[PDB]
């Protein structure tokens, strides 16, 4: 709510801005347009590209890498936007940026940003 | 209490401490069930516009659709497909304007055909369910063109391809009752049945006046076409009903869905799907509050539930928000669908106790239209 | 005896009597010294591997056998990907049911038959008692009982520590013990942000316990012939490698052209790559991915021989979702990836490196 | 702000909803996206159509109609929103009805709604 | 005091007493001066996009572009045209794609050259000024490629026609500097020149590293092509300052935008469009708030102004809300615009006292990008 | 003044102004058909027959009701050429138009100035009226007396009796009365289609003495009227290009345009146009559903039964005003009817049947 204050994840609600896996999510949460934390709604395409960042859980006290992946074809959903950006890097390093629509390699060539998706790829470091 | 953004935290937490494995793709929604419900939003007339598909149960965002300028949705009352009507142009909201039907797979919402309409034949209007329709056996689209005159356009989705335009009297929506065969409303106070074989002028035949010049009747009337029942109510609350399940328009008692004396207090319907229909209950659902006679678009904070064959009131229900648009499940202990323009938001409540169950918010700019299939 | 019977392997692996004129063991062609694969030059370089005779050349290049013991056994998941399995074609069940092939091929160990290998073991005082107290009395008289029992042997002795230490940089990074560097560091973060990480990382999501760097499954990725290999092996100009496809029982057509995905364990060693061994450097293998992405006329172009890379032995049931992911690797993030591939190599052979 | 209340006009500021020309508008006040009162914005195209009110007069205490024009090919303005229904009849009395977009006749057959203008075109009766 | 629909309701009325005639018609837009100042809205990645035109002084909306999605403007520093790079799809968000350059005139925002780019070659990222860029005589767009690899893209405006793609390093942004000349920021740390021609490898030339590989540099530079300063803040606020005045690229002292004390209380920049440079005054302007070290796109409250030769500070004003991006007019007395994507309003602000002046509201639904025209 | 006026009612019904001394500008111009010629020639009521017993014009005899309300001709600053005489234009005012019937030789058929002086001079009552309002010996010089005969014919035609604004759409507006259903339904589809953009004095407001004209020139591409053309003997390769032959009009884009006509007796002045060639109000107001329609019906001259035929002059369509996008189905052209009847002054009622 203090939109300056240092962000602080939890691990109890996905549909939040401070869930943890969202650190450096910017677009929307595709929960909540029929995707899940991890798959795309029905009628969108999921990109092969990503960005990426190291976030942590609290509920293990570990940190992942999230390779966030967006769900492409369609309009901005406009449910549970967010903006975070723990970690991010200016556009000239591109595998920290996340203002990029990362749509790329998308079925039927989609890229139009519709949601992102948080899925762990690994563990930091 | 445990809402679902909480319970996906506690599974995706699960699979993590577990070590389950599962791969990124692309869901399918859900089955179509009764509970299933489309929310259209016009966005205030913007040149692209979203649906909604939500899970009314869950009360969960369940798919979405995009459109393009004040597009007309449809849905098939046995769950089979979705199809809209809908416009774009080659440069916005500027240049070559391409008017086309698309119908969609209700699970994977791929769209399975797309079918141009010759010459920009769309009627472009703040959006009226029954401007653009669906015969009962699902082949056929029919869409209403008021420009240079009334006419309807027969689109034939077994097919995939735009048959014919219609030339009709000065008449307006569509309710269809046979595979060959719609009904309209027309300026001089009569409904027109619409008959049309493949070639050929259509068959025009028309019902008696049923209501006078200065009794107006709303945008947005109710129509089952598996009751073949049409509910058409007056900005006063009068309430028609016209029974069409024997091919022929037969009218029934005219009903009140206010009193006297609420009348004489200001009470009148207002919104904009201000009224809904229950098939296996024969029961009609009004939006009403207290209004100056001229406020008949702004929302209203009750419903009024009434018998359709008798008449008489069975509730009436304080809704707690500011609603513009209702409509009903039509599976039995029914949801009642409150849709809210200003918030957003489809609050879903009990249609026998009218207590609100849950809610759905963020739809969208200026969401207005509430569709349902009807699949009992 | 679980110390007993990778023990006996031990024994087998080094041991040339298991070929039909002695030259030969699985060591041979599964050096120890260099990631147990082949260091010895024939008809087509190190593409391929020379048999027992002297003169038999193979059609396929000797995989690594590090790590092989963290692969399932082979077997169709739910969403039809058939996965796990031995050989590049996974025409084997498991280290157990493959040991056995090289044995009787007679392009590699040549022996002609069960009997044959069970006779040889029988002469060697010091098998009959370690197969004897781990098989029990007479096993090594039924040519059956006896051949099963050396496959098992061998198969426990590739399941040892020896064979999957997890002491690379990259294991050592991982527990916190030391850091990349900024370039190996960049390379990591290309791997699994670019479309590397679809194919050469053990889950979909979640973390690895024990990372190889493959996930077991089956893709075409468009090679063309080998051509020096393929005249090497005598298969003839019209024979076509299909893959998965040629294991028995799969009769599948969009098998055909698909080979199980290599562990990246140890690759910057195990060269040259893919499985007819068609390209020389490690850094060819990672541009080859570059022609489905790059639009630049330098990607249609093999740079070991200034040639197009060639027209796929097998045109069709390429992974094409997958490879044409839309980004071109820029040299900077090539030497990204050869760096953090190095880091996955086995402490023990990271003086081989420098060569 | 009661939005059920009678509705009562003013003659003091056009970009209000209660202006008293805007008696029967749907969409945007042309004046809030760079047109004025009866005049479209550039790059936008003048319908020909119209649907009518009579709109009161509080000032000199006349009733006006206005015959409400659209200013057509452009992506609604999203300023000075307004929706009033002073007199307005359904549909089927179309020449009366708001709903309409009220395109026909721009140059270039613009059909898309950007904002309406508010001209008198003659005295009610 | 009194207001435009004020001032407006009143000759409205003085005319309709008089019985004054006028034609209901398309207006013009008032000539480009100094205080025109234009808003682009890229909608929170809406597929559809708008643009505000406004004049500064009446803080009045003088007109409105529509555009596709995240669209590049640009807008030639002697206010005889505008353009933006945009896409389209065939379907609203999906379908064939078509990316292309409009021209406009300024004064009737007729589109006055259509160039379509083919191979759907844009960068598709949160709108970025410096993505997008006109040569100093007007004459060359410049647009940035990101896929398959970094790459810029050459329309001939004058022509109105692409040219081609040109090759370059692993570099972002476009900074033009002659009719054939620009720079760009690359990923080792330094500038590279480019000095192409219609056809043959572009001349490729870089500068010295000029900052370490943890100094992060943000996304919005501001840049005075007039001037030829490229002012360049990091995340602490140090500001790198380039003059390539001379057409190469020559290193100015850093100075720091906040004191030690302030860093060592948490003031950091924040926002979109971060800084501002005054080319006639040699100021800097830049956004700043107390906030974590990874906050940095969220709103500030602050702006500091700074001399750009020796770094003294000459003013901290609170500006009273929440502030994404910020810019200023290139006239005397200047202007300074402040951009809030969270009120959808931009603030008018006297750019010596800090004292809000004006305000215009009702700007889309995510408003980032602020782009002046330097006409002096 | 009143003098003026009173001369200028002489001189209309005077026969003494054509050669032969067979017709007055009420000859043509019947006060009993609202200034219009009710007499049936060789193309119906279509053109007027002259002095001579057999020449023809080529243009339909317009009202002179209202025609005082119309500005002098000039060209506004929209570049709108405006008011004037003459379904072209070729008069500047009332003045200028009243000396040019007397001289037609397929009108009234006067062969010079000095004929016309002539004829007044033998007149004891126009040497008193002439010399008492303009000087003794007017009537002896032939410029002096014809330009004096101009002024009161226009002062005479802008009295009155020639503009009473007492037709029921005048009571309606006053407040007197109200419309029928379907004259208000006539009265909203004109003010909201595209009649308005023509045939309405301002563009908005509202104007005090409304007559249902803008005072400009439009090419609504009509056809040839042939029995008309015929009969007015041109030759069937004469054009008529409207405003462009008025002298001193040069621009292309005048061709084929005429003067917007005042609606007001519209009822009652049949046939319709500049050449007649309408005989029935309902067929005018359906010619505009050519530019609109879809319907096959659209294309036909119900008058007819065959296509209505190309245009007289194919270019300076009035396009964006006509291309409406909407047609007028039947129950719009009755309101329509049922309005314009409305704009019938009072004493012209009678004529409605
Ligand atoms: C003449 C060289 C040669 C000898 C000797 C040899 N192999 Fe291999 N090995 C190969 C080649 C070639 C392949 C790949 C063949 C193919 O995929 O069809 C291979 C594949 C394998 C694999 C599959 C690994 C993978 O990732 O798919 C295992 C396990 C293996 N060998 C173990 C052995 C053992 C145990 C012995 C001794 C009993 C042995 N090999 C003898 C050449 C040899
Ligand atoms: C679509 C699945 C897939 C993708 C994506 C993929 N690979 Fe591979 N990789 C394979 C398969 C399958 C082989 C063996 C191909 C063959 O030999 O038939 C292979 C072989 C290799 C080899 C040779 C290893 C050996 O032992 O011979 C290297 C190095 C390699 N890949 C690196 C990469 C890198 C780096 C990327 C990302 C740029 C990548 N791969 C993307 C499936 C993939
Ligand atoms: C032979 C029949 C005939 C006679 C006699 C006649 N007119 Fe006309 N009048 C016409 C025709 C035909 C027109 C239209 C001619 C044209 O537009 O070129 C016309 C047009 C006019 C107009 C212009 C009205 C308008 O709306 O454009 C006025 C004024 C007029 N006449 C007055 C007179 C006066 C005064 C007299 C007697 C001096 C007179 N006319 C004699 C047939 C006649
Ligand atoms: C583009 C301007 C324009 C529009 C729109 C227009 N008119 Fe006209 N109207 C004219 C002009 C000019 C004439 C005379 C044409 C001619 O004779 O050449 C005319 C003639 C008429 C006449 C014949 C009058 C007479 O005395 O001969 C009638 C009736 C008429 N119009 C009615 C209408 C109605 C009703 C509408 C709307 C359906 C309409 N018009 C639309 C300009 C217009
Ligand atoms: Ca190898
Ligand atoms: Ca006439």
């Amino acid at each position: 709510t203090d939109p300056r204050a240092k962000w602080v994840p939890q691990d109890n609600d996905i549909q939040a801005c401070d869930y943890w896996r969202h650190c450096s999510i910017d677009g929307n949460i595709c929960d909540c347009s029929g995707g899940s934390l991890t798959n795309c709604p029905p009628g969108t395409k999921l990109a092969t590209a990503s960005w990426v960042a190291s976030c942590y859980n609290p509920t293990d006290g570990q940190s992942y890498l999230i390779a966030y992946r967006d769900c492409c074809g369609y309009n901005v959903s406009g449910r549970c936007p967010c903006l975070n950006t723990e970690g991010e890097l200016p556009v000239y390093r591109p595998e920290f940026a996340n203002d990029i629509i990362w749509c790329f390699g998308a079925e039927d060539d989609a890229m139009t940003y519709h949601c992102t998706i948080s899925p762990i790829v690994g563990k930091a470091s | 209490q445990e809402t679902q953004g909480q319970a996906a935290a506690r599974a995706a937490a699960a699979d993590l401490a577990a070590g389950q494995d599962d791969e990124p793709r692309i869901l399918e929604a859900p089955a179509p069930d009764a509970r299933r419900v489309y929310v259209n939003d016009p966005a205030h007339f913007a040149a692209v516009t979203q649906q909604f598909v939500i899970d009314g149960e869950a009360g969960r965002v369940i798919g979405m659709i995009d459109g393009g300028f004040l597009p007309n949705p449809v849905v098939a009352d046995d769950g089979s497909f979705i199809a809209h009507a809908s416009t774009v142009f080659s440069r916005i909201a500027r240049g070559e304007r391409t008017d086309y039907v698309e119908v969609f797979d209700p699970v994977t919402l791929l769209p399975t055909a797309d079918i141009e309409l010759p010459d920009a034949p769309r009627f472009l209007v703040g959006t009226y369910p029954w401007m653009t329709s669906l015969t009962p056996d699902g082949k056929t689209l029919l869409f209403y063109q008021f420009s240079p005159a009334p006419a309807v356009g027969v689109v034939d989705l077994e097919g995939k391809a735009f048959k014919r335009m219609l030339d009709v009297p000065d008449c307006y929506h569509i309710f269809p009752t046979a595979p060959d065969t719609f009904f309209m409303h027309c300026r001089d106070g009569s409904l027109a049945k619409v008959a049309f074989g493949t070639e050929g002028t259509p068959e025009i035949t028309h019902t008696e006046v049923f209501h006078p010049e200065d009794e107006f009747l709303i945008n947005h009337p109710a129509y089952s076409q598996k009751a073949g029942r049409l509910v058409w109510p007056t900005y006063t609350g009068k309430i028609h009903q016209i029974d069409l399940s024997s091919g022929d328009a037969k009218f029934l008692p005219a009903v009140e869905a206010l009193t006297e004396a609420e009348r004489a207090d200001g009470w009148r319907p207002g919104g904009w799907q201000q009224v809904a229909y229950h098939r296996a209950l024969d029961r009609i659902y009004l939006l009403v509050d207290q209004r100056d006679e001229w406020r008949h678009k702004t929302a209203s904070r009750f419903v009024v539930v009434l018998d359709a064959k008798t008449g008489e009131r069975l509730a009436k229900f304080e809704m707690g928000h500011e609603i513009d648009s209702i409509n009903v499940s039509q599976d039995e202990k029914p949801l009642l669908y409150a849709l809210s323009t200003g918030d957003k938001t489809l609050y879903i409540h009990d249609a026998e106790s009218g207590e609100e169950l849950r809610s759905v918010n963020q739809l969208g700019h200026g969401p207005q239209v509430i569709t349902t299939a009807d699949m009992g | 005896a679980d110390d007993a019977l990778a023990a006996l392997g031990a024994q087998l692996f080094v041991d040339p009597a298991l070929s039909r004129n002695a030259t030969q063991s699985c060591a041979t062609c599964h050096d120890p010294a260099r990631a147990f694969t082949d260091p010895r030059e024939g008809k087509a370089g190190l593409a391929v591997s020379v048999g027992d005779d002297g003169q038999s050349h193979g059609d396929r290049n000797t995989p690594t056998l590090g790590y092989a013991a963290l692969v399932p056994a082979f077997h169709r998941d739910a969403n039809g990907k058939y996965k796990g399995g031995q050989f590049w074609d996974g025409r084997a069940d498991d280290l157990k049911q493959q040991a056995g092939q090289p044995m009787l091929n007679p392009v590699e160990m040549a022996m002609p038959d069960r009997a044959a290998v069970a006779a040889r073991l029988r002469d060697d005082p010091a098998y009959r008692t370690g197969f004897e107290a781990l098989f029990g009395k007479g096993v090594l008289d039924d040519p059956e009982r006896a051949f099963d029992a050396a496959a098992e042997a061998l198969a426990a002795y590739q399941a040892t520590g020896e064979f999957s230490p997890f002491d690379s940089k990259y294991d050592r990074v991982m527990r916190g013990e030391e850091k990349f560097t900024p370039l190996e560091e960049f390379g990591y973060t290309v791997f699994i942000t670019w479309n590397c990480r679809l194919c050469h990382m053990q889950r979909k999501q979640g973390v690895a316990e024990r990372e190889t760097f493959t996930n077991f499954e089956y893709h075409n990725i468009g090679l063309p012939v080998n051509e020096t290999a393929r005249e090497a092996s005598g298969l003839g100009a019209d024979h076509v490698d299909h893959g998965l496809l040629a294991r028995p029982g799969i009769e599948d057509p969009a098998q055909s052209g698909r080979f199980k995905v290599p562990s990246l364990r140890n690759v910057a060693v195990t060269g040259p790559y893919m499985h007819n061994g068609v390209f020389t450097d490690l850094r060819t293998a990672i541009l080859f991915y570059n022609k489905y992405t790059s639009r630049r006329p330098e990607a249609k172009i093999n740079p070991e021989t200034g040639a197009p890379w060639g027209e796929p032995e097998v045109a069709r049931n390429l992974s094409l979702a997958e490879l044409q992911s839309g980004l071109m690797l820029d040299d900077g993030r090539v030497d990204a990836l050869v760096a953090f591939l190095e880091t996955l190599t086995d402490r023990r052979y990271e003086p081989l490196l420098e060569e």
